[PDB]
RNA sequence: ACCACAAAAGGUGUUAGUUCAUCUAGACAGCCGGACGGUGGCCAUGGAAGUCGGAAUCCGCUAAGGAGUGUGUAACAACUCA
């Protein structure tokens, strides 16, 4: 017997989180959240897939589980 | 023979011994005339630390500052009729404050005669200490005999 | 004028580090002003017994890192309701004097400092 | 302003264990168990260790650090009440009329009774909570002792004990008749 | 500050109080003062001060204003 | 026969209160909020009167 | 919007802002301990020691302690506050 509190497993955004992008010109594709701003804006850099760098409301982007 | 410690009080010649001395194996209106051997100078209000051994009243007097700043002042009055106050401004005394208070026990945690001469010579509110001056703003300007009672 | 009371501060602890050798930390915990009363009677020959806030002694260390900076190894023991004595006999005759005399029915000496090392006397 | 996260820090003793899941909290330990009901209030239980979890509010208001407080508040009544246990001790006040409280069961249910308020002929009755005990004093006169495991009960049943007594239609800084709480105490001699 | 605003309530509207400059009663704000205090243009009247210029005749200029020209500090 | 052991209790959950003006309801000493929202939570207040 | 209403004064309901002071040179708050001595100062003396009442409003030790913030009391003790 001991302390059972269990997880609430989350995805957080961080420096190094990896989310997607689904609503813009970048439109569903990878990108890495560099340097965060706010509680709602964050800058972003995909470079890999194509998306440039910009700052992004977290309304338009999907956290995915990954990070680096 | 056991310990028996009194503090009496302010009185002109003879002047509610018996509720604190009772239990002491003392007298009453004996105890009263036993006092005024010693507050007889010394006309002035001041304390008294009696200490009775079981069988005798064998009163004592306190070193008393204040009382010796009121030893160096004007003490005319007799009883019961000055009709205003009863008190006197009087002459300085500007070393008498000096060697009489820095003896009275050396209390107040003093280091200088300039300490002990100044606490009990500025804390005068009855008499001036001064021929063109006042009390209580002189502790600054009395720089004079520390080295001599130390 | 608080910026002022708190430079003398600064002034006055610079002078009495740099002027004595032998320093008793002390752990005066709830003392009433009748015993230090007679500590400060007492001490007028070779003891400077100096309290304070101990906390405000923390920054005081701090800045004092540039000059005898053996002084560093004191900040884990200004833990605690603790006092100073600044005095120049080593060991012996001021532990006597605090501990032993003045007690009723707390007035002791925890830390002892002489030139750089630690002591338990 | 929005703080961006808050946290307290629970200290957990060694003869506990707690078990959190959703917000249902159970807190077993040596005098028993206790379970609360924490869904309304929208925080976030960690462990960070067995003697240590950390509550924490994520983008929270002002409102919202205040509940995180009191629910830290609330779990440390919890371990402090399965511990050591909670013990209330009241003490009677009459002038005339002598205060008599019985013990009584009726329908199995354990009434407090109380007569002799002020003279009252109302027999007052007052219902006993579920987990909390009530015993006399020895050898001090006119107190009730009421002991249990969580500050709610113990507490609202003194409580209702309390305000059954109250004086109407009189002066209450003259008549300063009633059953007041005296002292707040825990069940362990100890402490 | 708190004599101002017990009678603030005694009229209608809803006016402010505002901390003044310059001596406020005169004009000339409170350093340009204290530097024409120094040169001494500032010749104390009853109630209100009579300053100095410097487009009268000498003559009258000189006779009420001793202190101006000379080498008082 | 009250024996002021028990008085100073009482006094203590009685008579050591505050009052405020315009609502008349009773008050902590330290306290120098009213709780309520018909009132609007006013803020002057005086100590309750003891006896005589 | 016309337009079919609202005010003086408030609110520690909440949010943002100005200025001053303490400002990390451990601040406030709380809990623990102090809260000295001259000094029952001078007095009106049944009794007044901060404390039914009057004027002076000090000094030393200080880290800090008021010729004292209330209570108690024929007067003190004593709790408590800066």
């Amino acid at each position: 017997t001991d302390s059972i509190v269990k997880a609430s497993n989350w995805r957080l955004v961080e420096v190094g989180r990896v989310v997607l992008i689904k609503k813009g010109q970048s439109a569903g594709k990878l990108a890495a959240i560099v340097e965060i701003i706010d509680q709602k804006k964050v800058l972003i850099d995909g470079p890999k897939a194509g998306v440039p760098r910009q700052a992004i409301n977290l309304g338009q982007v999907v956290l995915t589980p990954l990070t680096f | 023979e056991v310990k028996y410690l009194y503090l009496r009080a302010v009185g002109g010649e003879v002047g509610l011994a018996p509720k604190i001395g009772p239990l002491g194996l003392s007298p009453k209106k004996v105890g009263e005339d036993i006092a005024k051997a010693t507050k007889e100078k010394g006309i002035k209000v001041t304390v008294q630390l009696k200490i009775q051994n079981r069988q005798a009243a064998a009163s004592v007097v306190p070193s008393a500052s204040s009382l010796v700043i009121t030893a160096l002042k004007e003490p005319p009055r007799d009883r019961k009729k000055d009709k205003n106050v009863k008190h006197s401004g009087n002459i300085q005394l500007d070393e008498i404050i000096e060697i009489a208070r820095q003896m009275r026990d050396k209390s107040f945690g003093r280091t200088l005669a300039s300490v002990t001469k100044e606490i009990l010579g500025t804390a005068q509110s009855v008499g001036c200490r001064v021929d063109f001056k006042n009390p209580h703003d002189i502790i600054e300007g009395i720089n004079a005999g520390e080295i001599e009672i130390p | 004028g608080i910026r002022e009371k708190k430079a003398e501060y600064f002034a006055k602890l610079r002078e009495y580090l740099e002027e004595y050798k032998s320093l008793f930390v002390v752990g005066v915990d709830n003392v009433s002003s009748q015993q230090m009363h007679e500590v400060r009677k007492e001490l007028r020959g070779r003891a400077v017994v100096l309290m304070g806030k101990n906390t405000m002694v923390r920054r005081a260390i701090r800045g004092f890192l540039s000059d005898l900076p053996d002084f560093e190894k004191l900040l884990p023991f200004v833990k605690g309701n603790v006092g100073f004595v600044f005095t120049n006999e080593p060991l012996t005759e001021i532990k006597n004097v605090i501990v032993s005399n003045r007690v009723a029915a707390g007035l002791t000496v925890v830390q002892v400092y002489d030139n750089g090392q630690v002591f338990p006397s | 302003m929005k703080y961006i996260q808050t946290e307290q820090q629970i200290e957990v003793p060694e003869g506990v264990t707690v078990s959190i899941k959703s917000r249902i909290v159970k807190v077993v330990g040596p005098r028993g168990t206790l379970t609360k009901n924490l869904k309304h209030i929208d925080v976030t239980f960690t462990k960070v260790n067995n003697q240590l979890i950390k509550v924490a509010v994520h983008n929270g208001g002002r409102k919202h650090v205040a509940a995180l407080r009191t629910v830290k508040s609330l779990v440390d009544n919890m371990i402090t009440g399965v511990t050591k246990g909670y013990k209330y001790k009241m003490r009677y006040v009459y002038a005339h009329f002598p205060i008599n409280v019985n013990i009584v069961e009726k329908d199995g249910a354990k009434f407090i009774e109380v007569r002799n308020f002020l003279g009252d002929k109302k027999i007052r009755n007052v219902p006993v909570r579920d987990g909390v005990t009530i015993e006399f004093s020895t050898n001090v006169k006119d107190e009730i002792v009421l002991s249990g495991n969580s500050v709610e009960d113990v507490s609202q049943n003194a409580a209702d004990l309390q305000q059954i007594c109250r004086v109407r239609n009189k002066d209450i800084r003259k008549f300063l008749d009633g059953i007041y709480v005296s002292h707040k105490g825990f069940i362990t001699e100890d402490l | 500050v708190e004599g101002l605003r017990r009678a603030r309530y005694k009229f209608p509207g809803q006016q402010k109080i505002i901390l003044s400059k310059k001596w406020g009663f005169t004009n000339l704000d409170r350093p340009e003062y204290l530097k024409k205090r120094e040169a001494g243009e500032v010749k104390d009247d009853g109630a209100f001060v009579k300053f100095l210029s410097k487009k009268g005749s000498l003559e009258n200029n000189i006779r009420e204003f001793p202190e101006y020209f000379a080498a008082q500090a | 026969i009250i024996e002021p052991s028990l008085k100073a209790l009482a006094s203590k959950y009685n008579c050591d209160k505050s009052v405020c003006r315009k609502c008349y309801a009773r008050l902590p000493p330290r306290a120098t909020n009213c709780r309520k929202r018909k009132c609007g939570h006013t803020n002057q207040l005086r100590p309750k009167k003891k006896l005589k």
